[PDB]
């Protein structure tokens, strides 16, 4: 039973970008857990 | 220091029956002693014959652990007490159940009869006792004033007429046709789970891991300490000969005297044979009518039962 | 009273038995 | 007779309506008949 | 068993030629033992 | 301040207390009992008969 | 002396663990089917 | 006549339960 | 009515028997303790009027 | 010299009760057709297997009746309504091209 | 099969989240799944799997079960502590040797 | 205040499961002054219940006695309350009483758990209490296998070749037997669409696939983990393996390899009967057809009895060996084959969080099971028939006989075995005594067995389907020799292999 007011499933492409930058997230989380210095993430990304 | 006490023969297993699949959390006793009743956590309700131990019959009526069973002297009714709320009326000629008192909000933790009059007391955790008419059903009073789990009641003819011990540690003595609280024990430190009181003797104990107390009637004055037996305490029974059996939850049991407060025996049985060691522990006992077999309910779903032993005096064993 | 938070055999009739076998 | 995308749960299962519709519709003037036991009349909407 | 010549010689050899054994052999609060082997049947029962 | 509402389980039902008789047990005969005696009487009885049994 | 796991005897027996004189009962299957009353009626 | 034959009752069986006799007997 | 309640036997063996009428349940309604084993809430209606 | 007496065994009838009863169980995501089309294969599958055990065996003519006639009721159940005059044989027996359900049955016999 | 870079966002993933949560981690990863990702971290990127080399008692042990318990692996190998493919190959290996 | 009713009673027991626990000892058998932490004993409780439940060890390493004791009893008392339920409820779904679709589904669950604790327990006490099979009666089987094979003259079989001319079609056959799986072409799932995409790559380039598979059967013996999951029939339940595809196609393709060479060198002799000439129905012709056929077989005048036994055995494929099995299947195929067969039975196996080691039988739902069960019940044949009577029916290697069929009469009439069919596991027998034959079993069955009380009489089962005019009529004689009968044919398989 699914419910009611919902919109529909997420398609390929915005699976795909969320999927990114959740990778990024666990990135900046491991780099934060290790503390690095020798890191910066540029104005392109 | 005090008199010396009687000497009292001692206890010997004699018997150990099985055929129960949970704790065995209640035990009581025929008024005409042919038969006692167990009521347990595999949530069935059976009675036994109390020469043999072979079983009558087994009653499924509730939707959890019973949690106490008792009978009445004047009419042919079982009334048992369970954590689904419930409290049944079972009519013995019948075998059917035919009368339930609705009203609690969490699990009954014990039941108790008037032997006079027909009323009902139960003891709840949440945190209040109700008086409930047999007949109709209906609350006239609910004792309420405790702050935690009413770990258990008792109901005398005398007064004050009815006794909780609780959870928040202390003792209260009611008045029964005021419903309310006359007086207010807080001598003991731990929660009180036990509490008795003597056939013949206007006197009553409670008992907690701190130690059993003994007090007196009926304004509930301080008599005398009973120490050694320092586990929790589930059960306290007293005798018609002044011995008080006290029935601990780590399995021990110690047999004492009633006057003098002196610990007697010291039994610590065995699990049957599957158990583990930390399931020992006895949940009921109960002296029979004859007050010559003692029946204990345990944790590992055995009723063992204990007679007197006839061949031992006082220079087999000597009073200390 | 301090509480601390939540978060092989073989017989020796294998070798008789294998190389009983072997025999 | 009448000889990708991505779908949430309860469309990826729970019955198609559709086939039973289509057989009622096929079947109705027998199963929506006048001669009935008990039942309280009601016309369709317009 | 005189089943046959096979293994009448095949226990004549394994009972002369076969001894004991090595690595097997040797590889055959509280403590724990309890809790471990009560939630886990793949241990030997104690109960104290 | 007394509700008004109600309940069917709450209707009139079992409105007598059957008394134990005087047959049964009643609290008169357990007035007198001796029950030490007739226990021993009983348990005797019983091993006699698992006895035959074996 | 190999010890099939169908038998594999963990627990020692009651006999062995109460001793040889107190009796020991196991009731499971009771007698005295659902109807017949415990406590009599009179006529 | 419930000569013993038929059903206790026709209730849950999915037949109205309807007994007759085998017409051709002899 | 829906009925009240819900191996081997001696008397039902069929090379002792002699089947010269053969029973029915008016016999067994009209007679019910000589045709009938265990007949339990049973009335016993007779009329010679 | 001999003749050999055959009956339908009893757990093989338990197991055919078990294969409707699972059918009933797994259809409330089913279309009528689907659920008739599981009822005809169980059946042709019971009986062209055994095929003369069972007109010998009268348990399994008693099963097969209560069993196509609860397969019936769920359709009916899956409509909203269980009268016997909505629903004459004919919308079940129908063969599918002339629309109906397809139903194959063995359920009106005389016992 | 597998490449350094997932290699790593599975230890990542894994070091974070926990070790019994396989389905999120396949979700982080693009073209794996849980299957894979529990195999991977169980023969090789668990930091109890250890890879160096053989002491000879380690060996003598491993020729003597390998003879006891003709082609178990997997029930081998716990009872000397490398994984089931260590002892194969390892057992291969001295086989080879002294062939 | 209201009632507890049907779908608050598992939220129920657990309110007040974890209430007494914070009565009882968290406040009751502290000593832990500060603020006793009931807050974390409580989540011990809670992970002591999920691990008793997966079947993990559970022990955490400083945590006083009483704490412990308090934790272990609680939990055994939950598992004695969730067990007994699920007794009851599988009672309840056997015979037909819910059609609830949540208490199917949470007993099938329930119940898969119990049997996994019970199955691990039972691998731990194989490789403690050694190997079942003492080193007589694993020599015994050995040996007696090598003499049948012998003198059969059978022609083991070899590695499939290089240039082996029917690999094409055996791996058509293999995928086309696959693919049968995923008919439907339903929504599968991840797996099903990779394992059908193996079967189409491997169907579009052969030679790809059978270097892959030779590649496997000749270097691999440790292999992925496989999963289970139960099929409930309502009345009992059927375990269903879930193996990985590549090894499903590797193993497809050595079952139809083993299967072809095996009937073409005659492994199986004619008795192992779910054979592809005839179905079920005409089996049962057979058997009536063959009986019937004996000779004088309806005939007593002398005092003869006929005796028709039918049993199973009880437990094969749990039992089986994996030892003596890698030595037994040596005897008939390349050393390689073998071992491929032997390390692939040994396997993690695993459902939703508990895992074990299959160490001790056999994974039934590998491809190649059905030719390692029909290998070993022939060894048991064997144990059941001896060499002679089986090789009587089997007839002379250059001449075989046909089902129930012997070469002349004489031999026939050699011996009280007259018929024996073997299904998978089932096995039914046909004797036919003589007067003395007959009497001399009863007496060496009394004298080890002795009924004085006439108690035989009782435990006899028969058909309580056909009416008493035809059902079986238990006199002493008779009740005698069918218990004699069945204690001979007991004695004859050790209870270390198989029973009944
Ligand atoms: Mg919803």
């Amino acid at each position: 039973g699914g419910k009611t007011g919902s919109g529909g499933v997420a398609s390929s492409s915005e699976s795909n970008r969320d999927r990114r930058e959740r990778l990024r997230q666990l990135a900046l989380e491991t780099i934060d857990i290790n503390k690095d210095p020798y890191f910066m993430k540029n104005h392109l990304g | 220091t005090m008199p010396k006490p009687q000497w009292h023969p001692p206890w010997k297993l004699y018997r150990v029956i099985s055929g129960h699949l949970g704790w065995v959390r209640c035990i009581a006793v025929e008024p005409g002693n042919q038969w006692f009743v167990t009521g347990s956590a595999d949530r069935t309700i059976k009675i036994w014959d109390l020469a043999s131990g072979k079983l009558k019959l087994s009653l499924t009526g509730h939707i959890s652990t019973v949690r106490g069973v008792i009978v009445s002297t004047r009419s042919p009714y079982l009334f048992s007490c369970g954590e689904d709320k419930q409290v049944k009326c079972w009519d013995l000629e019948y075998n059917k159940v035919i009368r339930h008192y609705h009203g609690h909000l969490s699990a009954v933790y014990g039941l108790d009869l008037h032997p006079t009059i027909d009323v009902l007391v139960t003891c709840s955790r949440d945190s209040t006792a109700r008086i409930w008419d047999v007949r109709t059903k209906a609350s006239v009073h609910t004792l309420s004033g405790h702050t935690n789990a009413v770990a258990t009641v008792r109901c005398q003819a005398a007064e004050p007429q009815i006794i909780t011990g609780s959870h928040d540690t202390t003792i209260r003595l009611w008045d029964l046709v005021a419903g309310k609280t006359r007086v207010t024990l807080t001598n003991h430190k731990k929660s009180v789970r036990a509490v008795v009181l003597h056939p013949r003797h206007y006197t009553f104990a409670s008992g907690s891991p701190d130690n059993i107390k003994q007090w007196k009637f009926p304004d509930g004055s301080f008599i005398q300490n009973l120490s050694g037996h320092n586990a929790i305490i589930n059960t306290l029974t007293v005798n018609s000969d002044g011995v008080l059996v006290s029935g601990a939850d780590n399995g021990t049991m110690h047999l004492w005297d009633w006057r003098t407060g002196y610990n007697f025996q010291r039994v610590h049985a065995a699990v049957q044979p599957g158990s583990l060691d930390s399931e020992s522990g006895i949940f009921a006992c109960a002296f029979d009518q004859s007050e010559s077999r003692l029946l204990t309910a345990e944790a590992d779903k055995t009723i063992k039962v204990y007679r007197e032993d006839d061949t031992a005096t006082e220079e087999t064993h000597p009073v200390s | 009273w301090k509480i601390p938070p939540c978060i092989v055999h073989i017989n020796e009739n294998f070798a008789k038995l294998a190389e009983a076998l072997y025999i | 007779w009448e000889k990708w995308k991505k779908l949430t749960n309860a469309q990826r299962s729970g019955l198609n309506q559709i086939p039973n519709r289509r057989f009622t519709l096929w079947w109705s003037p027998t199963i929506n008949r006048a001669n009935v036991y008990v039942g309280f009349q009601v016309q369709l909407d317009l | 068993k005189n089943t046959n010549a096979e293994t009448r010689e095949t226990l004549q050899e394994l009972y002369k030629e076969f001894k004991g054994d090595e690595i097997l052999a040797a590889t055959m609060y509280s403590t724990g033992k309890v809790s471990a082997s009560f939630t886990s049947t793949a241990m030997v029962p104690e109960t104290t | 301040q007394l509700s008004k509402q109600y309940s069917s389980r709450d209707l009139p039902s079992h409105t007598k207390i059957k008394y134990r008789q005087t047959t049964q047990d009643a609290p008169e005969e357990v007035r007198n009992r001796d029950f030490r005696r007739e226990l021993e009487e009983r348990e005797r009885a019983a091993a006699r008969e698992k006895n035959r049994d074996r | 002396e190999v010890v099939l796991h169908e038998d594999k005897k963990y627990y020692p027996t009651a006999e062995e663990v109460y001793g040889p004189e107190v009796e020991t009962i196991v009731q499971e299957e009771d007698t005295q089917p659902l109807t017949e009353p415990i406590i009599k009626p009179v006529k | 006549m419930y000569n013993g034959i038929g059903l206790p009752t026709p209730r849950g069986s999915g037949t109205n339960g309807y007994v007759q006799r085998n017409l051709s007997l002899v | 009515f829906e009925p009240l309640v819900r191996d081997w036997n001696e008397f039902n063996d069929i090379n002792k028997i002699i089947i010269r009428q053969p029973i029915r349940t008016e016999y067994k309604i009209a007679f019910p303790y000589l045709y009938n084993n265990l007949p339990h809430h049973v009335h016993l209606t007779w009329y010679h009027t | 010299t001999a003749q050999c007496f055959l009956r339908v065994d009893d757990e093989s009838m338990q197991r055919f009760h078990n294969r409707v009863r699972q059918i009933l169980m797994a259809s409330g995501s089913t279309t009528f057709t689907k659920i008739v089309n599981k009822w005809n294969t169980a059946l042709i599958g019971l009986m062209t297997y055994f095929r003369e055990a069972v007109v010998n065996t009268q348990e399994l003519l008693d099963l097969l009746v209560k069993c196509e006639n609860k397969i019936q009721t769920r359709i009916k159940i899956g409509l909203n309504s269980k009268m016997p005059s909505r629903f004459p044989p004919v919308v079940f027996y129908t063969p599918k091209e002339l629309g109906g359900l397809g139903m194959l049955s063995m359920g009106h016999v005389l016992i | 099969v597998w490449r350094n870079t997932e290699d790593e966002i599975l230890k990542a993933a894994v070091m974070k989240y926990g070790k019994n949560q396989w389905s999120r981690i396949a979700s982080l990863l693009h073209r794996k799944s849980a299957k894979q990702c529990k195999a991977r971290w169980y023969e090789w990127l668990d930091p109890s799997i250890k890879k160096t080399e053989w002491s000879r008692e380690e060996e003598e042990k491993l020729l003597h079960l390998a003879k006891l318990m003709p082609t178990q692996w997997r029930t081998i190998a716990p009872i000397i502590g490398r994984t089931a493919a260590q002892c194969l190959e390892h057992y291969e290996f001295l086989l080879d040797k002294a062939a | 205040a209201k009632t507890v009713t049907k779908q608050r009673v598992e939220s129920h027991f657990d309110l007040e499961l974890r209430a007494a626990v914070m009565h009882d000892i968290l406040d009751m058998m502290p000593e832990g002054i500060k603020q006793n932490k009931a807050r974390t004993i409580l989540q011990h409780l809670s992970e002591a219940w999920r691990c008793w439940k997966a079947n993990i060890p559970w022990k955490v390493p400083g945590l006083p006695t009483p704490i412990e004791n308090m934790i272990l009893r609680y939990v055994k008392a939950k598992a004695d309350w969730w067990t007994n339920t699920a007794h009851y409820n599988r009672e309840r779904i056997r015979r037909g009483a819910t059609v609830d679709k949540t208490v199917c589904k949470k007993n099938l669950g329930r119940l898969t758990r119990l049997y996994l604790k019970a199955e691990q327990e039972r691998q731990h006490n194989y490789l403690k209490d050694g190997p079942y099979i003492t080193a007589e009666e694993a020599v015994a089987v050995y040996t007696t296998t090598v003499h049948w094979l012998e003198s059969r003259r059978f022609s083991p079989i070899p590695f499939p070749p290089l240039s082996y001319k029917h690999d094409t079609k055996l791996l058509i056959l293999a995928l086309e037997r696959l693919k049968e799986a995923y008919s439907v072409k339903s929504r599968l799932n991840q797996s099903q669409r990779e394992e059908l995409g193996l079967i189409e790559q491997a169907y579009d380039n052969p030679h790809e696939a059978l270097s892959r598979i030779k590649r496997h059967l000749l270097t691999q013996r440790a292999f992925k983990e496989v999963g289970i999951e139960f099929m409930d029939l309502y009345s009992h339940l059927v375990p269903v393996y879930d193996v990985e595809p590549l090894e499903k196609i590797t193993d497809a393709y050595l079952d139809q390899y083993l299967w072809y060479e095996a009937d073409k060198r005659r492994l199986f002799p004619p008795w192992i009967k779910p054979a592809d000439t005839e179905p079920p129905p005409l089996l049962v012709y057979k058997w009536c057809q063959g009986i019937n056929n004996l000779q004088d077989v309806w005939e007593t005048s002398e005092g003869e009895c006929n005796v028709m036994l039918e049993s199973r055995f009880e437990k094969m494929y749990e039992k089986i060996d994996l030892t003596l099995l890698n030595r037994l299947l040596r005897l008939i195929v390349d050393h390689n084959i073998a071992d491929y067969m032997t390390a692939k039975n040994n396997v993690v196996i695993n459902y939703k969080d508990m895992n074990h080691t299959n160490s001790y039988g056999i994974i039934r739902g590998l491809q190649f099971a059905s030719f390692i069960v029909q290998y070993y019940g022939l060894v048991m044949d064997l144990l059941v028939l001896g060499l002679h009577r089986a090789s009587e029916m089997a007839g002379p290697p250059q001449m075989p006989n046909d089902f129930l069929s012997f070469q002349d009469i004489a031999t026939e009439a050699a011996h009280p075995i007259r018929l024996f069919c073997r299904y998978i596991d089932r096995i039914h027998i046909f004797f036919r005594f003589t007067a003395d034959e007959a009497r001399d079993l009863i007496q060496r069955y009394l004298t080890e067995h002795p009924d004085p009380n006439n108690e035989n009489i009782v435990g006899y089962n028969n058909k309580k389907c056909w009416p008493r005019d035809a059902r079986m009529r238990l006199m002493k004689h008779d009740v005698n020799l069918g218990r004699a009968v069945f204690w001979d044919i007991k004695n004859r398989l050790p209870r270390s292999v198989t029973t009944v």
